[PDB]
């Protein structure tokens, strides 16, 4: 067998990457989603079901899988846990009631066993308001630092703002990226 | 990709149940190897087959999400054989139409009209308890449109959310209300139809 | 040869028993 | 055969 | 509406089935042997009308491959049949000469322009032009 | 005393009948169609119907339904007996059993059904006879039939007098899931193809523990066969008397004597199966293969079936020894093994994901079965002594036999 | 085409005539209305072809009912055709005699009949027989002035084995569609000649000659000995048909053989590999096979009480086979093997026919009913199908427990709370009404015995006249034994069942409990809930009677239908 295609098919950028959209609702997900893809926070419906989309950066086309946080839907993040090779947890630190939840649901999905090859991403939506907690507060809050066998970062990114989404990005392409 | 003809003339030529049996056995773990790895090329001719296999009687389970990716995907026969999937193998108590009221969301705002028509189609055809209750002001709001075209559309998604959700009926009320004078045939035949159910 | 087991000879009768 | 024939036959 | 309209041939193969009431899979194959079972031991003076089930039990297939309807009790029995006829002629118009092949080779066809025709059991094109336009216009989208 | 034997179709369609006695009409076969669906779509179905007074007797043949309805009381163990000796007939003349040749020899099909049985009691049912007297490309009834020797033709002359055999073994265990062995009887097969000049009166001979024990040798290695059967043309008064297999061996391939006893050794091939199956989440084949047997015998063509999943897809197989094959048709993956040597450790390690909707109705757990076949072994250990071929010309006989292990019935109960 | 096929039948060709024969048969075979031209081929009969002449008598046979008036014309035929050289020639002829079904045929084919009876060719005499047997069966007024009887009574002392038994065959056909006046019964003598032509006869002439044996009955102990001894060297027969008729004969001979002498236990002894043999045959036999032994067992039961690993259902087996494995285990088990038939009930209760599930189920409680020793190991398999989360599984799980509270209750009171919560929302009257009554029987070990009635009393008066008698009775024995907490429930029961409940037997006994109440609580408790006597159990072996008639009768269509031979056929 001969690999030439495959090089010069990589030597021009082949990688593509992969991601998920997943969070509790209103904890900016789908902005988070639209920044990553347009860089606008556009005001969406609520997800009922999923949104589908792909984001092309530093030659790699990271698809992003929109799923919500209702209570219909948190069970069918397991429908789109299939053929998914990444994983986007948007934290909402301006819900202090919803925060319990919103760790809880992290903690089922990072329980099972065929999701244990997708990295933990942990983004600190809402951080745009003094209530919003920082990037370590909110990871010993999520217990992000006991989640062994689980690359997680926490990074914090505000909607409105799009700060912080550039430094998530660059930080999943390195977990999923090993090359130069 | 196998084609939907070149299944269908397999499936003819098989004569024993046994051998045919074997053979579509045979597709759907093809169908599934393909689903497997997120296909999405020859995602209408692994539908197409999925399709035929269960109209013949053979288990489709497995094809169902591969019909609610491909529903809120962009392309028109990708979204006709999501929509296709749906209105077959999709059904209240299926429970995978429950993802599925996103991308009626998302399509009913679609400015295609055979997009906005299928859609209309497969939520009259699958209509649901809770897909209702979160589509019945998307119906409305199409039931005032100037469409012929979507006009009988509306009405007939108006018709299936009243005969799913009799209390949803209060709302088409004032949207029927000076619609007698349709000149369109099936709008008028529509607009009768919803005046009849009410 | 032959899959099963080569063909062998086959005897007339139990020799030691007159 | 039987199926090639029209349904309407028209 | 009709509750469920199903196209099965002579030797009780189905070449189509369009079922606006949602029923279990296996009640739902139940109900189509049922109804084959019916039709294939009916014979050809019953007047095409049966009352199985409390559902208006309409067959009347034009060729070897036969057709069913299931509509309620509220409406006049001539209007399922009038309704059939004009779906098989605007397949025909559609198609071109529609034979038993044609319907398994263009069963997505079919089940576009049945949706196109009738939803949710309804009659939703009361023309026979208009709707083979729109399908038309559909099918050259891509 | 079947009414009429008549062969059917897949499509319920008589390929050819023959009424015996006339007492049950032709038309009863139409019926038999409808009341075989019945009985099936609900459980029902049975090979000997019952359409009324009249009983319609079938057998699934390869393509068609061997009906033969009956209206009294009759033989139903002598109905089965004729249907088998028709189509073991049908089967020597025609090498295909299917419709092709129902309609292609039908001349010759009519005279064979008329010949074999009349009135409802079958007369002729040698297949050598009955292609003697009728022939598809006729002369007087042979006098085989009519004399007592039936099952070998006087006459035969051939250049030399060599006779092939079979010691065809089939080691049969029923394996639970716990890991015991329920039924473990293994049944012998001494199948001769005696091809020589006359008729010859073959005396088999062989390590029998009742001859043995008879003799006052009962100290060695001998078989003891629970149930033996002789052939046709053994004498069974020989073998009540003193376990004398005296009898004139066929012109061809025939089964003199088939052993049957239970067997309480080790399975030639022991297999364990692991399932790491997943919550709708992937499947492990922790399958492991010991072979039991000794290692000078090695198990040709081995095929440890595992059933896999119904609905598992994209798998992936980690074996040492053998290749994994799976098929969608048989939804399961069986290691299959050119060559395996006694005492071989086989490994492997399956890996394949599953649908993330469940199932609507579960699939059972079919039970693993191997297809282990290692020729030259012989595990019960009985030796043939001697073969006494007596010619009343006089001639030197050369016969050959060779010994066959295979896997029959080796079902391992899955967990 | 008929026209064309006519005018090439009347032709000089031989060839024409050929294909025309060719084209009829192949016409008659496909299902083509050929009667016809039968007339035509009348003509056509008398040629010197084989092939041709077969094909002719074989339209004859066909078309001889259809046209009886046309058959006439083949009397002559028939005659010159009876007196030909050939053997075959003279045997089809025999053969298409007997096989006419014309009333004026078999009339003057008495004379060809009567000529071919003394036909010096074993296969001649054979069809002869046959020929005879034919008329008989057709005309048994006909054969009797005929003669044929003597005849047929000498073919048996000939030579020609297959000659003999085909002729034995016929005289016991004849003899069986006779009333059994001047029956054709043979001395000692006649037996022993049979049995000396037996290894003689072929595999066909095995049955007819063992089927002779089976009519006698045999007198004298050494007799019956030499018969024994006779028949032993059939069951190392390959024949599946000759097996099984050798083992309702040594079952038949075994009625008057002695237990004393030994070779009962030698005819035992042997028997158990003859049915092991069988049971590993064919599928198509395998369901013949299981219904000789089920016969044979009530009648010498410990001939297979080692006879167990052979019992189990393989993988592979059909349902028929399984089913008849499952009741031949059921009929075969002992608390010597109850392990395994526990562990092969738990193994068949993981199947997916609910058939079979429901089958084992019953195979299991039967078995647990039968022997008490395995009762605490039925009742655990019980529990364990229960908890296996299976709707058909819990319903038979609640049957059996329901039969073992009526059966064996005494040591039933572990399992009422283990019952209590076992799923009850089913709505499977066998299993809602068994739950009622181990409720209202057992209502001592459960403290929520009027909660869980509760839920079961809102569909009361609309739940089932069964169902709605069963709760009734629960409810009765509940205010009996603990009326502080049913006092109510008792009233409300009773209101519903003597007011609102239509039924005459429900309304019968309610109000016939109402009385009870009403008129003695205390007496109530020793009448309505009094100390049932021990449940008589429906014994599943078959009379002795019908045991004795059913042994004669061996691989016949009544054994495979457990119904009398008389009461089957029409
Ligand atoms: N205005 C504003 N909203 C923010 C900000 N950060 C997070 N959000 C949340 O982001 C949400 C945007 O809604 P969506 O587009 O539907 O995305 P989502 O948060 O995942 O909500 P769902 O899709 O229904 O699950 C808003 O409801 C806010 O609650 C922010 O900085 N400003
Ligand atoms: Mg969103």
């Amino acid at each position: 067998g001969n690999i030439f295609a495959n090089l010069f098919k990589g030597l021009f950028g082949k990688k593509e990457m992969r991601i998920l959209m997943v969070g509790l609702d209103a904890a900016g997900k789908t902005t988070i989603l639209y920044k990553l893809k347009l860089g606008e926070i556009v005001t969406t419906i609520p997800t009922i079901g999923f949104n589908v989309e792909t984001v092309e950066y530093k030659n790699i086309s990271f698809t992003v899988w929109d799923v919500g946080g209702q209570d219909k839907i948190r069970p069918l993040w397991r429908h789109y846990f299939q053929n998914t090779q990444g994983l986007i947890f948007v934290v909402d630190s301006n819900d202090r009631e919803r925060v319990n939840e919103a760790r809880e649901e992290l903690m089922r999905m990072l329980a099972e066993d065929e999701l244990r090859d997708a990295v933990l991403l942990v983004f600190a939506n809402k951080q745009d308001l003094p209530n919003a907690m920082n990037a370590a507060e909110i990871t010993d809050k999520l217990g992000l630092h006991s989640l062994r066998h689980r690359n997680w970062y926490i990074q914090a990114t505000c909607a409105t703002s799009g700060d912080g989404l550039y430094e998530g990005l660059d930080w999943l392409s390195n977990q999923l990226r090993n090359q130069k | 990709p196998i084609r939907l003809r070149e299944l269908i003339r397999t499936i003819r030529t098989a004569r024993t149940q046994a051998e045919e049996r074997e053979m579509i056995q045979k597709e759907c773990a093809a169908i599934r190897s393909s689903f497997r790895e997120e296909d999405n090329t020859y995602r209408c001719r692994n539908v197409a087959k999925l399709l035929y296999m269960h109209m013949l009687g053979y288990p489709a389970h497995f094809g169902q999400l591969e019909c609610l990716k491909l529903i809120a995907s962009q392309k028109f026969t990708d979204k006709r054989i999501g929509y296709l999937g749906a209105m077959l193998l999709l059904d209240e108590r299926q429970d995978v139409h429950l993802l599925m009221t996103n991308c009626i969301k998302n399509d009913l705002n679609h400015s295609t009209q055979f997009v906005q028509g299928l859609a209309l189609c497969t939520l009259g055809c699958m209509g649901s308890s809770e897909m209702c209750r979160d589509l019945a002001g998307e119906v409305e709001k199409l039931l005032k449109t100037s469409n012929s075209y979507l006009r009988k559309k509306a009405a007939l998604c108006a018709v299936h959310v009243i005969r799913k959700v009799p209390e949803l009926m209060e709302m088409f009320l004032p949207a029927t209300k000076n619609l007698l004078n349709e000149k369109n045939h099936g709008v008028l035949h529509t607009s009768v139809v919803l005046l009849t159910e009410m | 040869d032959r899959k099963g087991g080569s063909y062998s000879q086959a005897a007339g009768s139990d020799s030691a028993q007159s | 055969k039987g199926e090639n024939t029209s349904l309407l036959h028209p | 509406m009709i509750h469920f309209i199903l196209l099965f041939s002579r030797q009780g193969k189905l070449r189509l089935q369009k079922w606006y009431i949602t029923l279990p899979d296996k009640e739902r194959k139940k109900i189509t042997r049922e109804i084959v079972q019916i039709i294939l031991s009916r014979g050809h003076r019953t007047s095409s009308f049966v009352d199985w089930k409390e559902l208006k039990l309409v067959y009347k297939r034009y060729a070897s491959l036969y057709f069913c309807c299931a509509i309620e009790n509220q409406d006049n029995e001539l209007l399922t049949l009038e309704i059939v006829h004009r779906y098989v002629e605007l397949l025909d118009k559609y198609f071109g000469n529609v034979c038993e092949l044609d319907i398994i080779f263009n069963f997505e066809k079919a089940y576009f322009i049945l949706d196109e025709f009738i939803i949710g059991g309804e009659i939703q094109e009361t023309s026979k032009k208009i709707a083979v336009k729109a399908i038309e216009d559909s099918d050259m989208l891509q | 005393s079947a009414s009429a034997v008549y062969v059917l179709d897949l499509k319920g369609k008589v390929l050819i009948c023959r009424n015996y006695r006339g007492d049950v009409d032709m038309s009863e076969v139409e019926h038999f169609m409808p009341i075989l669906m019945e009985k099936e779509e609900e459980g029902m179905l049975s090979p000997i119907l019952a359409h009324g007074g009249v009983r319609f007797m079938w057998i699934k043949h390869n393509n068609l339904y061997l009906v033969a309805t009956s209206k009294k009381n009759a033989c139903v163990s002598l109905v089965f007996s004729f249907l088998y000796k028709v189509v073991q007939v049908f089967s020597e003349y025609f090498k295909e059993l299917e419709e092709e040749s129902i309609r292609d020899n039908f001349v010759i099909i009519y005279e064979l059904l008329d010949e074999l049985m009349d009135f409802g009691y079958p007369q002729t049912t040698d297949s050598k006879i009955l292609q003697e007297y009728i022939t598809q490309e006729a002369p007087r009834p042979p006098a085989t039939v009519t004399n007592a020797v039936s099952w070998r033709s006087e006459g035969i002359k051939y250049r030399k007098n060599e006779v092939f055999l079979d010691v065809i073994e089939a080691v049969n265990l029923l394996v639970s899931a716990n890991g015991n062995v329920l039924r473990s009887e293994i049944v012998g097969s001494i199948k001769m193809r005696v091809f020589l000049s006359g008729m010859p009166e073959l005396r088999l001979g062989l390590n029998d523990k009742v001859l043995f024990d008879n003799t006052g040798r009962g100290k060695s290695k001998s078989v003891e066969l629970e149930d033996v059967k002789f052939h046709q043309c053994v004498r069974l008064s020989r073998f009540e008397n003193d376990r004398t297999i005296s009898f004139i061996p066929p012109d061809g391939e025939f089964e003199l004597m088939s052993y049957r006893l239970n067997t309480h050794v080790k399975p030639l091939i022991w297999i364990e199966s692991v399932i790491e199956k997943h919550s709708h989440s992937r499947i492990e084949y922790m399958v492991k293969a010991k072979s039991q047997f000794k290692r000078r015998s090695t198990a040709n063509n081995v095929e440890i079936h595992i059933p896999v999943p119904n609905d598992a897809d994209s798998p992936k197989f980690k074996t040492t020894v053998g290749s994994v094959k799976w098929v969608p048709e048989n939804s399961e993956i069986v290691w299959s093994v050119k060559s395996f040597p006694g005492g071989k450790e086989y490994l492997m390690r399956a890996h394949f994901g599953l649908p993330s909707v469940e199932a609507e109705d579960k699939e059972g757990k079919p039970p693993i079965s191997v297809k282990f076949e290692i020729p030259y072994f012989t595990t019960s250990g009985i030796q043939v002594r001697y073969l006494k071929i007596i010619e009343k010309s006089g001639y030197q006989a050369l016969p050959w036999v060779r010994y066959i292990t295979q896997n029959g019935d080796y079902q391992l109960r899955t967990q | 085409e008929i026209f064309e096929l006519k005018a090439e039948l009347n032709s000089d060709k031989k060839e024409k005539k050929k294909e025309a024969v060719k084209k009829v048969i192949a016409s008659m075979t496909v299902g083509k209305d050929v009667s016809a031209l039968f007339p035509d081929v009348v003509n056509c009969m008398q040629t010197d072809n084989l092939e041709l002449k077969k094909l002719v008598y074989l339209y004859l046979m066909n078309y001889a009912k259809s046209q009886p008036d046309m058959a006439i014309m083949a009397v002559n035929t028939f005659v010159k055709d009876c007196e030909d050289p050939n053997p075959l020639i003279r045997a089809l002829a025999v053969r298409t005699m007997g096989c006419i079904r014309v009333d004026k045929i078999t009339e003057y084919l008495c004379e060809p009949l009567r000529k071919c009876l003394k036909d010096e060719d074993p296969y001649v005499r054979k069809t002869a027989a046959v020929c005879v047997a034919k008329l008989h069966d057709i005309n048994a007024q006909l054969v009797e002035d005929q003669g044929f009887l003597d005849t047929l009574k000498d073919l048996i002392s000939d030579s020609n084995p297959m000659v003999v038994a085909n002729a034995v065959a016929a005289l016991s056909e004849i003899a069986e569609s006779h009333p059994s006046s001047n029956l054709l019964d043979l001395n000692p003598q006649s037996i022993n000649k049979l049995l000396t032509a037996l290894n003689e006869c072929t595999e066909w002439g095995q049955i007819f000659i063992l089927d002779c044996l089976a009519n006698y009955m045999p007198k004298d102990d050494r007799e019956a000995q030499s018969i024994c001894e006779r028949v032993t060297p059939r069951l190392s027969h390959a024949n599946s048909a000759v097996v099984l008729s050798a083992v309702k004969v040594l079952m038949k001979f075994m009625e008057m053989l002695s237990k004393d002498l030994d070779y009962y236990g030698t005819l035992l002894k042997k028997l158990a590999p003859p049915l092991v043999t069988l049971l590993s045959a064919e599928p198509e036999l395998q369901y013949v096979a299981l219904r000789n032994i089920n016969l044979i067992v009530q009648k010498r039961p410990e001939i297979l009480k080692h006879e167990m690993k052979v019992f189990f259902v393989k993988y592979n087996d059909p349902i028929y086979v399984k089913l008849e494995k499952l009741d031949i285990m059921i009929r075969l088990a002992s608390q010597a093997n109850i392990a395994q038939v526990l562990a092969e009930l738990r193994e068949y209760a993981t199947e997916v026919d609910v058939d079979f599930v429901r089958k084992a189920v019953r195979a299991i409680g039967r078995c647990a009913i039968k022997v008490e020793q395995s009762a605490e190991r039925c009742v655990s398999t019980l529990l364990d199908l229960i908890q296996t989360k299976v709707n058909y599984v819990v319903q038979e799980a609640i049957v059996v427990i329901k039969d073992i509270f009526r059966k064996y209750p005494n040591k039933y009171e572990s399992v009422i709370a283990t019952l209590c919560e076992n799923l009850d929302s089913l709505d499977e009257p066998e299993a809602r009404a068994a739950m009622i009554w181990i409720v209202g029987e057992y209502a001592e070990r459960i403290d929520n015995a009027d909660e869980l009635l509760e839920s079961f009393l809102e569909g009361f008066h609309d739940k089932s006249t069964q169902v709605q008698l069963q709760l009734l009775t629960a409810i009765v024995k509940l205010f009996l034994k603990k009326p502080t907490e049913t006092q109510e429930l008792v009233q409300q029961v009773l209101s519903l069942a003597t007011q609102d409940s239509d039924n005459p037997d429900l309304r019968d006994r309610g109000y016939i409990y109402w009385r009870l109440l009403s008129t003695d609580p205390v007496a109530a408790k020793e009448v309505v809930l009094a100390e049932k006597p021990l449940i008589s159990e429906e014994t599943d072996l078959i009379e002795p009677t019908l045991l004795d008639e059913l042994i004669c009768y061996i691989g016949t269509l009544a054994s495979v239908y457990h119904k009398p031979p008389s009461a089957f056929v029409e």
